[PDB]
């Protein structure tokens, strides 16, 4: 099978430049190679058929160009919509198929995160369920690093942790955090600590409860 | 206008056979390929087949052969495709699309199949109040299979977590920030929807 | 080497969605792996003949208005 390799799993974009998205293929399928824009919870978009050709509707800030083996989509004057994962595809033969996908992440100014630390409700703990939530809201850039402590001592024990994709709406991230515990082994302790290490400050932003 | 509709989702036991509609309108059915597509989570697309109304014509992807069968019926301008011997694999959204010399041209909005033995579980609803703006949540847990919303205050009022198995069951949470002034002083409902199992809960965010 | 023995056509041969035909060929020799001869443009870079159970597929390109693969050898109109 032809296998076609995008390199780039993540390329990272100011508003208003230009950015190339690569596509090799593992043998010559000529021209048949087509790009496809997907985003979240969005089926894909047609953008660019037999390498170069623009499907109508398209805008012409997106650019296909290669033949033979070195294919690349161009995003000129990149906006906020432009947020995706592009995808090329080749259908020189059976089996058709896809690069692994680029996905574009627009690059804005710095945001600290919000940091809002939650103890569990009455309702969950009538449950016998502790969960504490700590929610970092719209940071960037995407790196983050979230630390729980109870009464003073780190905990890594029974935490998860949920990403949201890049915001479209003001290039940011968000991130949640709970640490679930027993009833009785959140009782068994006073202090409920969620701390965010970001590129915004030396120092960790804390943001704690008391239980008493 | 070209258009390829897919149920939204489909759940289905290890071990079941599942099979799936691509209903085609605003153009002639036997005049194009249709072609099959799997889309797992962070995952490279593959290309499961094609088929040609025209002509009855099938091509699968050898890595496919075991697991798929696509058949067609002109009469309905419908395409089908059914995975049987389902394992956890096979949960994936999958996409029809039109072909042609162009490739993939208009896609399907998928069809999500979730392959597992978990049972359809309402959710657990629990507030997120705090022990200048404020910021509130629902932790939405418990519950099976996908998918949820959550609305604050009936759309007037935000952050939606992806969820995360925590385990054979779905963990969400949504959090919202509004002025201080607001909040206590007027209402903050998160107000959660699982159509699975027919559930609608509304929880009141309180002070303290 | 090329493949010296006979071929046989496991499905008829059908037109591709990317406009090539599609010839779906099970070989009967001893000496795979083996080059598949091909004469009428063919489209498959490197046809072969991987092992004597598996079929291949092989793409070519029809001119407009006779297909000749192995060397008794296999005979395809289009």
């Amino acid at each position: 099978d032809i296998v076609m390799t995008q390199s780039q799993k993540f390329m990272s974009t100011s508003v208003g430049d230009r950015v190339s998205i690569t596509c090799k293929a593992s043998q010559n399928v000529r021209t048949s190679v087509a790009w496809y824009q997907q985003k979240p919870g969005q089926s894909p978009k047609a953008l660019i058929y037999l390498a170069s050709n623009r499907h109508t509707g398209v805008p012409d800030r997106f650019t296909g160009s290669g033949s033979g083996t070195d294919f690349t989509l161009t995003i000129s004057n990149v906006q906020s919509e432009d947020l995706a994962d592009y995808f090329c595809l080749q259908h020189w033969t059976y089996p058709y198929t896809f690069g692994g996908g680029t996905k574009l992440e627009i690059k804005r100014a710095d945001a600290a995160p919000t940091v809002s630390i939650f103890p569990p409700s009455s309702e969950q703990l009538t449950s016998g369920g502790a969960s504490v939530v700590c929610f970092l809201n719209n940071f960037y850039p995407k790196d983050i690093n979230v630390k729980w402590k109870i009464d003073g001592s780190e905990r890594q024990n029974g935490v998860l942790n949920s990403w949201t994709d890049q915001d479209s709406k003001d290039s940011t991230y968000s991130m949640s955090s709970t640490l679930t515990l027993t009833k009785d082994e959140y009782e068994r302790h006073n202090s409920y600590t969620c701390e965010a290490t970001h590129k915004t400050s030396t120092s960790p932003i804390v943001k704690s409860f008391n239980r008493n | 206008d070209v258009q390829l509709v897919e149920p939204g989702a489909e759940l289905v036991q290890p071990g079941a056979s599942v099979k799936m509609s691509c209903k085609a309108s605003g153009y002639t059915f036997s005049s194009y390929w249709i072609n099959w597509e799997k889309q797992r989570p962070g995952k490279g697309l593959e290309w499961i087949g094609n088929i040609y109304p025209g002509s009855g014509t099938v091509n699968y992807d050898d890595k496919f052969k075991s697991k798929a069968t696509l058949t067609i019926d002109t009469s309905s301008n419908t395409a089908y495709m059914q995975l049987s011997s389902l394992t956890s694999e096979d949960s994936a959204v999958y996409y029809c699309t039109r072909g042609g010399s162009h490739a993939m041209d208009y896609w399907g909005q998928g069809t999500s199949v979730t392959v597992s033995s978990a049972k359809t579980t309402p959710p657990s609803v629990y507030p997120l109040a705090p022990g200048s703006s404020v910021t509130l949540g629902c932790l939405v847990k418990g519950y099976f299979p996908e998918s949820v919303t959550v609305t604050w205050n009936s759309g007037s009022l935000v952050h939606t977590f992806p969820a995360l198995l925590q385990s054979g069951l779905y963990t969400m949470s949504s959090s919202v920030t509004v002025p201080s002034s607001t909040w206590p002083s007027q209402t903050v409902t998160c107000s959660v929807a699982h159509p699975a199992s027919s559930t609608t809960v509304d929880k009141k965010l309180e002070p303290r | 080497a090329m493949c010296l023995n006979t071929f046989v056509l496991k499905k008829e041969v059908s037109e591709t969605q990317h406009g090539t035909i599609l010839i779906k060929v099970e070989y009967k020799g001893e000496d795979a792996p083996c080059k598949i001869p091909f004469s009428t443009r063919l489209i498959t870079a490197n046809p072969v003949v991987t092992k004597k159970e598996e079929p291949v597929n092989i793409e070519a390109e029809p001119p407009f208005g006779n297909i000749v693969i192995g060397i008794k050898a296999l005979k395809i109109n289009w």
